[PDB]
RNA sequence: AAAAACUCCAGUUGACACAAAAUAGACUACGAAAGUGGCUUUAACAUAUCUGAACACACAAUAGCUAAGACCCAAACUGGGAUUAGAUACCCCACUAUGCUUAGCCCUAAACCUCAACAGUUCAACAAAACUGCUCGCCAGAACACUACGAGCCACAGCUUAAAACUCA
């Protein structure tokens, strides 16, 4: 019976969260990379609420691109969102990285409720030429 | 269902250019590739996370760490017993997947031949 | 950019099953062939070597499909030997 | 016989005075081309 | 040959929509086209955001026309609709059914190729 | 250089061109269609001018005139695209075959 | 297969280029 | 005197036709504790697994009716100049006698 | 002599298989049919092994999909949400 | 891993290119080859016996030169930072020539599928089974030699053609 597809502004959406519709719920942004991951919290109407990262948490070069720093930054941003008064959150992820999976669990343990996860990762259709393959 | 390979390779009777150029000659061997390990075991990440948390809060207070450290030891023991379980399971035989040894047995009992 | 957000390549959590949602996300995206594409596009790969790798993948697919076919075809034969002698 | 079709369809072809009627009729009317197909191959709207 | 103009206007009221339509078909007649018929797709919300000559529009009005005209009329109408801002989009295409649909006898079974390698014990 | 208003080939045997509307006549004019209609009309014109037995494509001179009109079409294509070396080679090979068949016809 | 032939030719061509740019 | 061509034209197999989804009665000649092999017709016997339902009524001389797909299981692979076989025939049973 | 075989056609031949759209026509405007054969999540066109139709019709339908995409009748990223409750023909496994 | 570099830095949202065109493509189509796989239009893809110019003509991947321009990205060179005893490189950061559109030039590649075109048939080893009738082209030990000389070319550190002397088994 459960519909895995997300709701649409056109009716009908038979599921609210905290007595709220899907659209107005705040959105969390994760930008994952091999060297570091960056996390942010924003309102449904573009207003940023909280922002953190492994660098802001105080991790060095080798430690920025890890899962533990991701979990700590997630805990931090979730604490910020809860202090602001945000219970639910819509996840958005961008790119691969070590702490990609870790940020969500960090947020959950911090005390946020993830509703949906969207893979808003960039994809070029042969647009630009990346760097050449390095030889090690 | 399989993709056809009429004129993908460089043949005499194939006028157009070839598409495929495999390094080895495509002959179905009577031996199957044995399975492989996936990655290096890792566990207790959330346990050690909550442990470092309560540590930095309580200044290494064991009576307050009790629950974190108990959960960590229990998860470590679970990982160890799960390793032993999956080892005995792989030895006795993977359920749902077909074993390489008996695959080779079947293929040597009914082997294919490229020649006549 | 112009397309609207929260429609494509999404997963709705049910009963707070975040790990299952992420697993289904990986499953669908790997079946559609995106993560491989992006980890390949990370660094630029020349046309000749890309063509070689793609031919290698085609040959591997055909070989493994034939292997699975013969396995499913002859697995029924593997049973208790009725005629010992 | 093929000439028969496009010859009589000249009356259906709009003109200068028929424009301010056909344009209005078309913009008042609605048309949709969408139609799906099931497993066995039957058209469904 | 036949030419189908798929046209997308902005979501606006019937008077100015009819004005744009009558001026477009007047341009057709000036170029020398002969319209077979007009098909209204209707007003619908565009799937992805677009940018007009000076603005953006999320909704639109889909219309369709089919006509007979020479070749230079095609480029003349393309440049006309590019210059015109009331026309969000205008696209000429050939007719699919004008190309005779080749009779289809079904999918033939492909037998597995053999004699790839010579008879060698190896 | 036939006129543009000349109706299609296939619609010449039919006597319905007098009764049919002038708009339909214009539609059936070759200027509405592509250049191949004009090409075949010119082929028929050269046939009626030259050949003793029409609708005989197997004839050497029929092939010659067909390839000649094709060569003029390629010429126009080349003056439209000075860059198209593919069609340049096509024209050169066509005129080579044309000279070959011209000399064998002379023989 | 072995490539000593083209290796010799490569080395000789390299030396020729060097001498050309020198003289 | 009777020609083999006549005996074949009058054979049970030429009137049987394709074995695809055609009921046939057969019996077993060898049976392992878990499976039974029915001798039904033609060259090959068809192997089968005993169903847990009515599993007791499976002994020598049992007349079981069942459908089938082919008389011999074969398949041609890539490097198979001759198609490999199984010396068996696939068949599905839904009743006895 | 009369009982001997004879060269003859194969009446046991099952008729040639035709895809569901082998005989039907497809155009760039049938947004429903053109979004039927495409990923709802990623928006990419499914391969032939997932689709199960002849190559000519596969080429035609993918060309029409790309044409509708570039024209504006259909997007490239996300399938139209209204056409998700349609008959599912392409065989999947993730569910 | 680290160093260096920027903080006019980093993240969301709204607008924007002369840049190249996922998936389909597990498709085998076109073109003589080189190549062509985002969309629409135009013109158009030779010869209904075969072969055939290295005394000709026409193209000829990428790279490069000539004069205008275009600036996301990448990158020779170069500079800097790592590492090394040393590193004129492999690791990292910045950028130019250049990759692109015009009017030309240069005319070379593992230009290989190293398997010539046409019409056909059923064993040295390896590779992609053995072959038949005719035709053009190519080859006669290695290296000297994609060299010297000569001849031609809008080429001037070049390209095409191509030896000789001496040494060896
Ligand atoms: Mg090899
Ligand atoms: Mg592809
Ligand atoms: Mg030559
Ligand atoms: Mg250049
Ligand atoms: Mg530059
Ligand atoms: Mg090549
Ligand atoms: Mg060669
Ligand atoms: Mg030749
Ligand atoms: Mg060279
Ligand atoms: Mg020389
Ligand atoms: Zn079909």
């Amino acid at each position: 019976k459960f519909s895995i597809y997300p709701p649409i502004p056109g009716e009908e959406s038979s599921l609210r969260w905290a007595g709220k519709k899907f659209e107005e719920i705040p959105i969390a942004h994760i930008k994952a990379s091999h060297n570091n991951t960056q996390i942010q919290v924003v309102s449904a109407s573009n207003e940023p609420l909280a922002f953190a990262s492994c660098g802001t948490e105080g991790f060095r070069n080798a430690k920025k691109g890890t899962g533990i720093a991701a979990q700590t930054a997630g805990i931090a941003a979730a604490a910020r969102a809860k202090q602001k008064g945000v219970i639910h959150i819509r996840v958005v992820v961008k790119g691969l990285g070590p702490g990609r999976l870790s940020a969500m669990h960090g947020l959950i343990m911090g005390g946020l409720e993830v509703i949906s996860i969207t893979d808003n990762t960039p994809i070029p259709h042969n647009g630009c030429r990346p760097r050449k393959a390095r030889k090690l | 269902a399989t993709p056809s390979l009429r004129g993908r390779l460089a043949r005499f009777g194939n006028p157009r250019k070839p598409v495929l150029k495999p390094n080895k000659p495509l002959i179905l061997a009577n031996r199957v590739g044995e399975r492989r390990r996936e990655k290096g075991e890792a566990t207790c990440i959330t346990e050690m996370s909550v442990m470092m948390a309560c540590w930095k809060q309580n200044e290494f207070r064991d009576d307050a760490c009790r629950k974190e450290i108990q959960g960590f030891l229990d998860c470590a023991a679970r990982a160890q017993e799960a390793r032993k379980m999956r080892s005995i399971q792989e030895t006795l035989g993977e359920s749902g997947s077909l074993l390489p040894n008996k695959l080779n047995k079947l293929l040597q009992r009914f082997p294919n031949k490229p020649y006549l | 950019a112009k397309h609207l957000k929260f429609i494509a390549r999404t997963v709705m959590v049910q009963e707070g099953n975040v790990e299952s949602a992420y697993r289904t996300l990986n499953r669908i995206l790997t079946m559609d062939g995106l993560i491989e594409d992006i980890k390949h596009r990370r660094y630029y790969e020349k046309p000749c070597r890309r063509r070689q790798r793609e031919s290698y993948e085609r040959c591997r697919r055909i070989y493994n499909m034939e292997m699975a076919r013969k396995i499913n075809f002859l697995m029924r034969k593997n049973r208790a030997d009725p005629w010992q002698g | 016989r093929e000439v028969l079709q496009l010859q009589e369809e000249v009356k259906n072809f709009i003109t200068r005075e028929n424009l301010e009627a056909r344009v209005e009729a078309a913009l008042d009317s609605r048309k949709n081309y969408n139609w799906a197909i099931t497993r066995e191959g039957l058209v469904v709207r | 040959p036949r030419y189908e103009l798929a046209l997308i206007l902005k979501a606006m009221q019937r008077p100015e929509t009819a004005a744009t339509l009558k001026r477009t078909i007047e341009a057709l007649m000036d170029r020398g086209a002969i319209v077979r018929d007009l098909e209204n797709l209707g007003e619908r919300a565009l799937p992805y955001r677009i940018s007009a000559h000076s603005q953006q529009h999320n909704r639109g009005g889909y219309f369709l026309v089919d006509f007979y005209a020479p070749t230079a009329a095609v480029e003349s109408m393309v440049e006309h609709l590019s210059r015109d801002i009331d026309v969000i989009r205008g696209n000429i295409v050939k007719h699919p059914l004008t190309q005779e649909l080749k009779e289809c006898e079904g999918i033939v079974p492909v037998p597995l190729a053999e004699k790839l390698y010579s008879t060698k014990k190896r | 250089d036939p006129p543009p208003s000349t109706l299609l080939k296939d619609y010449q045997n039919v006597p319905g061109i007098e009764k049919v509307d002038d708009v339909v006549k214009r539609l059936l004019s070759l200027e509405m269609a592509n250049k191949k209609e004009m090409l075949k009309i010119k082929q028929e014109q050269f046939m009626k001018k030259i050949v003793a037995n029409p609708e005989d494509t197997r004839s050497l001179e029929a092939r010659i005139i067909a390839l000649s009109v094709k060569i003029r079409s390629y010429e126009e294509h080349l003056e439209k695209h000075r860059k198209d070396k593919a069609h340049k080679r096509y024209l050169l090979m066509s005129i080579d075959q044309r000279k070959k068949m011209l000399k064998n016809l002379r023989n | 297969k072995n490539v000593l032939k083209i290796r010799r030719r490569k080395m000789n061509h390299h030396k020729y280029r060097k001498l050309v740019k020198k003289t | 005197v009777e020609s083999f061509a006549s005996m074949l034209r009058h054979s049970p197999l030429t009137q049987m036709g394709p074995a695809k989804d055609k009921l046939v009665i057969g019996r077993i000649f060898h049976i392992v504790e878990n499976d039974l092999y029915i001798d039904f017709g033609g060259k090959f016997h068809c192997v089968c697994r005993r169903p847990e339902v009515d599993g007791e009524k499976y002994q020598k001389g049992t007349r079981v009716r069942l459908r089938l797909l082919d008389l011999e299981l074969t398949s041609r692979f890539l490097g198979a100049t001759t198609d490999t076989t199984v010396l068996e025939a696939n068949a599905v049973l839904l009743g006895i006698q | 002599n009369e009982d001997l075989p004879i060269s003859m056609e194969n009446p046991y031949k099952e008729p040639l298989k035709k895809c569901i759209l082998c005989g039907k026509h497809v155009d760039y405007k049938n947004v429903q049919l053109l979004s039927q054969f495409v990923s709802p999540f990623t928006g990419c066109i499914y391969g032939r092994h997932i689709t199960g139709l002849c190559g000519k019709k596969q080429k035609e339908i993918t060309k029409a999909i790309k044409r509708a995409q570039i024209m504006g009748f259909m997007p490239v990223t996300y399938k139209d949400p209204a056409y998700l409750k349609d008959p599912k023909v392409c065989n999947i496994r993730y569910r």
